[PDB]
């Protein structure tokens, strides 16, 4: 189940706050 | 003739609210990503008449709107999650609860969304319609 | 042709009104597939759960004894959504049998009839107070 | 509180999407101490050797002349290590350029940035081609 | 302040490689041993549903993982072999080669280890991560 | 230089195959 253009898991991982390198 | 694991309206009414106000706390400018075109959103406001501001529409105006909104460490309280089948395999959402930005002061809010199927990816939802109002803005 | 919130803010002033002057006709808003869910407890003391159809709307609406049921309309959203059906979110006070107001919100989901021109029926209604 | 799987699965997304979009910023997933180790021959004709840090990534991945670089992911393993790191196992095949596509591995070990909380950086990149 | 005999993480990680591999050959109820606990162990598998198979920890579940694989006269081409320090004095392998059990057909594999020191006891590493895959299971 | 639970000299001692006795 998901929603938008997410794909599965995608906003959990970015909901639990994670990011990579310094963008 | 059954899909024996299609989610329910609660189900999908609970995991979208739950999924959207987590996203907002943490990734607020990934919001716009939940929105299809010819989406509504209003999020509270008021202009400069001092009545309440108006719906944009689209994901392009939406983006717009949530970067204008600066969501910063959004911290929501959700009291009453109610969701229901609407017509053509709709969902139709009512939040209340309350949410803070940046550290403010909870302010207490009723909001209604309606997700709808993206047209056939299967148990895929976008939000069709977004209506926000702070209580503090109307009552 | 009609915009949604032409629709949507006729259909308030309607509902309100006949909530107001015959809440025993209020179940004609309503239709066959049609979801009435009115949120809190009864007393009684039993929670609130959705009922469904004009029948069983017609029975939940009597046991509530509304009396000269007056609302208090403080904001309404009213948007279009797919199939030329019309979401409306109403903000505002209810005051029944001449208590005190409390707040409260109320979404609905109308939906065209199919056979007459703009005529639309309520698919979906979601009351709740703010306590 | 982030499941490893979760850290490598959308580590993975972020960085093969962005080899594709724009790799001339694919060293900023990279630190100061981060070794970067791609194997195989440049032609050229040289070894590949390890380089190390940010900027000197940076010059590597210019020289590789990667254009709209595809993956098709074909597996990917993902485990917690000690001090909260996260090593991830890729399997797939690469497509530069629209050329034919090729089998490869890559390993990353990702640790903790320290000042943010859950942000990540690639401290080890290996990668090789199977030919 | 320096440690003039310390193994480089390219020694380290060939003299683990030739290890492992001799050991698997001849004597495979002793391959636990490399093992720590909460270490991570996977080689290659597919489960019921005939997707990759998951992960044991531990050393008893590795033990008992590694004698349920019935390693018999196992060979091995090891192709490459690439080590690395990684945080906090360990060392990351990169190991590419061909595996055959029982005089079956050799194998293609892609395996990452990660090596740890055990805590203290001079020069002395264990197996904190394997990750083994079979390309015929992935590719 | 040693791996795991092994003692100096034990993994090559294994890894030749050498066994005592019918054990
Ligand atoms: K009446
Ligand atoms: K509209
Ligand atoms: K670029
Ligand atoms: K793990």
């Amino acid at each position: 189940l998901t929603f938008g253009d997410f794909d599965e898991h995608e906003v959990d991982a970015l909901a639990s706050g994670i990011t990579f390198g310094d963008f | 003739s059954m899909v024996m694991e299609k989610p329910s309206p609660l189900l999908v009414g609970r995991e979208f609210v739950r999924q959207y106000y987590t996203l907002l706390n943490q990734a607020p400018d990934m919001l716009h990503r939940f929105y299809g075109k010819n989406s509504s959103y209003v999020h509270g406001g008021l202009d400069s008449n001092g009545k309440p501001a108006d719906a944009v529409y689209g994901q392009k105006e939406i983006h717009r709107k949530v970067m204008s909104q600066n969501f910063t460490n959004c911290h929501t309280k959700i009291r009453h999650v109610d969701a229901h089948a609407t017509l053509n395999d709709g969902v139709v959402v009512q939040v209340m609860g309350l949410l803070s930005n940046n550290n403010q002061a909870l302010r207490r809010f009723m909001q209604t969304f309606v997700l709808a199927p993206e047209g056939s990816v299967a148990n895929k939802f976008y939000v069709h319609n977004d209506i926000f109002r702070y209580q503090d803005e109307v009552f």
